[PDB]
């Protein structure tokens, strides 16, 4: 149906997340990794009719970027999406659910191990010169009673141990310490302030990239530590 | 090799408690399946060709099969005529426990050293019978365990030759070959140090360097049948690049058997954590 | 020669200590492995740099004979070579266990140990010549022999002694030199006529149907008798110089580990068993195509036949084997089977030796047989793939053979 | 090290004539071709405490673009560079100064045959036209009477005599003639106006770009001439 541009600015970073799409009716927007390791969630102002697939997201937003705003989307005689305007009309053939992967159900986020505030300046700054400096890895952990997110290159060095790039999120008061590493290629947020949760117990441990327009959720590689 | 697994699953998997049932199960089915099948099969064949009788039979000489009640994969294919199968029973000469048939691959292959021989014809076995999580722990278990073994054994074999070639004023030169290079840091490090030096034709075991050494370079190497100086060695250990040895004497082979076997060998993302 | 250049045909065999083999006897021979001397030999050389047994630049100071009959160790040690004198062996002390300075050599291979030291090369390599002379080998093995052994004692007899020695192995006074070893043509071979030899490595290399990661002496005794020796410290080159007593017994151990394997295969009674069944001299048993034309002449002798002329054809390589293709997949249940005598079992199918064949007929594509979509190429006589037709009430002599050698596996299995 | 975005400028501007850079504890920035055919210098007010090489300058310059010009830049503990943001921390590696080539000594100039000045927008046209016209050098020479600028295709013409491009630089009043050959990509200066000091003698000569903030030098291949 009618989507705003701050929807087509979440459904572009869903594209970013993952290529497909599945779109059920209400007003919840949701999908994971190819392979699973991240998984964007968010809730949008519109509704939605009737359940589809996409497997090109990015091309059928850069299609949608090109006709009103107020243009009807819908589902065609021909089994296909169909994109009605003041003027013109859009047949976007509809994916197979099967062929692109599909979520079922948010997550009932449990209780935080950690809870930790990021501004958008911050991260935006992280991201950057993440390509610039080559850092693949990112250590969230505590240092002198600080937490803190740190860089590490883990072609050159696999033990992880060099530091690369440091920037502290804030105060930590607690004795329960914790490193938990993520890889540069899995999160895609958009810029905002944002929130940090992070739950672990034992081997299982996630994190949560929380925002004002959707929440993420990334994963831990195994190697990351925890002492709760 | 025909793969029949249909039988089994078609059988019904739930009715075999012990894999000598399964075993026995599979061996009538391919006691009532040879004799008929390929007599006809090869009844048309001795007609078409016109000849007294047809002599031509197989037999069922080899099994193989993953452990009941393990997620092991049991049986994979790497490349022609490199594979390896958890054999139960060769020629009717039955096994208690199934023995691991292996071919192919660097288990047999003295190119790398004996330990680490040890280290995949182990791996093999627990992919083909335990499963994925055995092998992940069995992986970190071993890269722990490769850190702190003596360097002797862990150090490549090479021959050094020619060696006033590819130096210049004692520091490498044009197109400096890696062992010379590493006689050659030697050669600096001991500059001074009382030792004989390395002569033309000598063996050198080699131990690579990450970059940012004192010695400025990526690799050192040491007579054969000899040990590194006592006052250097402590420096060459804390500096030594066993990462890419590794890799290159245990990783190569699993990543070609799990890509092969729908296997995984070390894994950093959730798909549960999530729904 | 004559008869070839004329452009006529000549038939029979053109070897003749087969034919004289086989009329002279004619009948199945027997035999007793006990009266046969077997032979087996081991040689250590210290050197500098590895001996290379074509040159023999270096001394030998370790040569170690084993004598079937006599069931004898015959040691030769070198005690004043130019590497440094060194002392003399001791029987009773290498017998004992190596913590008080020994090196576990079992009592009773002491108890035949015939150990004799020498000052200079030359009265060593002298006594070795006699004891050859007055026990003459009928067959001369040992581990890896025609590579470092033999041409190495050979090479330095010629050196030091000289032709007119070197050749006094045979029995008839002929050692020819053979050079070509063709196979990156590094190595050379020797025979001495009138003695056969037969390299252990080949044989088991040939007739084991193992495969091992490396064929070396040790691995192999280790995988055969589970015996291994004391391990050892330093280069072998400087062994001789350090611990010579250790090296002499370690040589002692080598022809043993050798006599042990085969105990456990009893390939030399193979090797007489194979030359006295096919009526051949004995290092035929190194090339298949002697043995089988002796079996089959003797055969068709026994049937009075005459085998033709060795027809002279270029090589024209035909294609290999068809391997399949394999999907690199996890199989978990996989029952895998191969057929017994593929090829030989064929034999008796297609029935081909030379005068069975009987013309050709119309080729179909090979897919065409594949599916079985062709029709029968002949009715009245036998078809084979490649085109060509052949008898099928004309038993060939090559599936008599067939039959008589699978018959004779038959019965020797019941 | 708090530096000013001019300044950033200025040394990315720097960047082109060599990848590297060997920025010795003082006052003065210097920096010449990696075949020996342009140098550049310059003096700035941020004073440098210990002498650094560095092999990227465009990946640090753009890692600098992302944070704070308050950032304090020295060297860490293991001898690398370590830059601290307000906030944040970031650890830039830093080469031997023996593999990054650098000029050794400051260079000063002797003498110019004839002083001349060049404005801004003349050598802004010449480089806007340079790659569009395909030229591939270029020469200052006396014609009419008076100093020229004549862009020549050696590609096509050996001999350098077809004009492409022609500009009167200015007056000439002397006796001394020359013919200075020059390639476009041999001289990268920023856009501004300079003072030119060209000098000659045997097979040997310069041509000088003096800057407000740098000066540059470049030299004139053996088709030069200069008769006194």
């Amino acid at each position: 149906m009618k989507l705003s541009k701050d929807t087509t600015a979440l459904l572009k970073n869903f594209a970013t997340i993952n290529s497909g799409i599945m779109l059920k009716s209400g007003q919840f927007i949701m999908t994971r990794a190819v392979n699973g390791t991240t998984y964007a969630e968010a809730n949008i102002s519109d509704v939605i009719d009737f359940d589809v697939a996409i497997y090109d997201l990015n091309g059928f937003l850069g299609i949608l970027s090109l006709v009103n705003d107020d243009a009807e989307i819908s589902q065609s005689e021909d089994g296909n999406i169909k994109i009605a305007d003041a003027r013109s009309t859009i047949f976007w053939p509809a994916a197979d659910p099967s062929t692109v992967v599909a979520p079922n159900k948010p997550i009932p986020f449990p209780v935080a191990s950690a809870v930790t505030e990021i501004k958008a300046e911050d991260l935006q700054q992280l991201l950057r010169v993440s390509r610039g400096l080559q850092i693949d890895t990112i250590a969230i952990t505590v240092k002198e009673g600080k937490i803190v997110i740190n860089g590490f290159n883990k072609v050159e060095d696999s033990a992880l141990t060099r530091v690369k790039y440091s920037l502290t999120l804030g105060d930590y008061d607690g004795e329960n310490t914790f490193n938990f590493i993520i890889n540069m290629a899995n999160m895609k947020m958009q810029p905002g302030n944002y929130k940090l949760l992070l739950w672990a117990k034992g081997k299982q441990g996630a994190a949560k990239f929380e925002g004002e327009h959707a929440n993420y959720v990334v994963a831990l590689e195994a190697d990351s530590t925890h002492d709760f | 090799y025909v793969c029949v697994d249909k039988v089994i699953e078609k059988v019904g998997l739930d009715r075999f408690k012990e894999q000598n049932d399964l075993v026995e199960f599979m061996n009538q089915f391919g006691k009532k399946k040879m004799e008929p099948m390929i007599d006809v099969a090869y009844r048309e064949l001795c007609d078409y060709m016109n000849n007294r009788e047809h002599l031509m039979h197989m037999d069922r000489e080899a099994i193989s099969c993953p452990p009941l009640g393990s997620k092991g994969v049991g049986g994979f294919w790497k490349a022609k005529k490199r594979y390896a199968l958890n054999v139960y029973d060769m020629e009717d000469k039955r096994f208690a426990e199934p023995h691991l048939k292996i071919m192919g691959m660097e288990t047999q292959q003295s190119s790398t050293p004996k330990a680490v021989q040890e280290a995949l014809e182990e791996s093999i076995r627990r992919i083909l019978q335990e499963g994925e999580e055995s092998v992940q722990e069995y992986y970190k278990n071993f890269e722990k365990e490769y850190r702190q073994l003596d360097y002797k054994v862990i150090a490549e074999v090479k021959t050094a030759n020619d060696i006033a070639k590819y130096d210049d004023k004692g520091w490498p030169g044009f197109k400096c070959p890696f062992h010379i290079r590493g006689v050659l840091t030697y050669r600096r490090a001991v500059s001074g140090l009382g030792v004989a030096p390395i002569l033309d034709g000598n063996k050198v075991m080699v131990l690579p360097l990450r970059e940012g050494n004192p010695f400025g370079d990526k690799c050192i190497a040491w007579p054969s049948g000899t040990e590194l100086p006592k006052e250097i060695r402590s420096d060459v250990l804390s500096w030594i690049d066993h990462s890419t040895l590794f890799q290159k004497s245990f990783v190569k082979p699993l990543a070609g058997m799990c890509e092969s076997a729908g296997m995984d060998y070390e894994e950093k993302a959730s798909l549960d954590f999530l729904f | 020669k004559r008869m070839e250049d004329i452009g006529l045909e000549a038939l029979g065999m053109n070897d003749f200590k087969l034919a004289y083999i086989s009329d002279t006897y004619g009948s199945e021979i027997v035999y007793d492995r006990k009266f046969v001397r077997v032979a087996n030999c081991d040689i250590e050389v210290t050197g500098d740099k590895f001996p290379d047994p074509m040159k023999a630049e270096y001394e030998i100071d370790a040569i170690t004979h084993y004598d079937s009959i006599d069931d004898r160790f015959y040691v030769f040690d070198l005690l004043n070579s130019m590497y440094g004198s060194v002392s003399k062996w001791d029987a009773k002390l290498a017998a004992k266990l190596d913590c008080e300075g020994g090196d576990e050599v079992p009592q009773e291979i002491l108890d035949r140990v015939i150990y004799m030291p020498f000052d200079n090369e030359r009265d060593m390599l002298m006594e070795y010549i006699n004891l050859w002379e007055q026990k003459r080998p009928a067959i001369f093995t040992g581990w890896n022999i025609e590579g470092f052994a033999v041409p190495y004692i050979m090479n330095r007899v010629k050196m030091i002694l000289g032709e007119r020695s070197m050749k006094r192995f045979s029995p008839i006074g002929r050692v020819k030199s053979k050079l070509i070893q063709n196979m990156y043509g590094s190595k050379e071979i020797y025979s001495i006529d009138g003695v056969s030899i037969l390299d252990y490595l080949d044989l088991y290399k040939k007739f084991a149907f193992t495969n091992l990661p490396s064929f070396s002496l040790e691995s192999v005794a280790q995988h055969e008798t589970k015996k291994g020796k004391l391990p050892y410290d330093g280069p072998i080159n400087k062994l001789r110089e350090t611990n010579h007593q250790r090296y002499i017994s370690y040589n002692i151990i080598d022809v043993e580990s050798v006599q042990a394997i085969d105990k456990i295969r009893g390939f030399i009674d193979l090797v007489l068993s194979m030359s006295y069944y096919a009526k051949m001299p004995f290092s035929g048993v190194m090339s298949p195509i002697k043995t089988w034309d002796a079996i089959i002449f003797n055969s068709l002798k026994g049937e009075h036949k005459v085998i033709p002329q060795q027809g002279s054809h270029v090589k024209q390589s035909f294609p290999g084997a068809f391997v399949f293709e394999p999907k690199p997949i996890a199989r978990r249940y996989i029952m895998s089977f191969d057929l017994t005598s593929l090829y030989p079992s064929i034999i008796r199918q297609v029935n081909i030796s030379p005068e069975t064949i009987r013309g050709q007929f119309k080729v179909h594509p090979i897919h065409e047989y594949i599916a079985g979509t062709a029709p029968k190429p002949s009715d009245e006589y036998s078809c084979s793939p490649n085109g060509w037709m052949y008898d099928k009430h004309q038993e060939g002599i090559i599936p008599k053979e067939i039959a008589k050698v699978f018959f004779q596996r038959k019965d020797w299995k019941k």
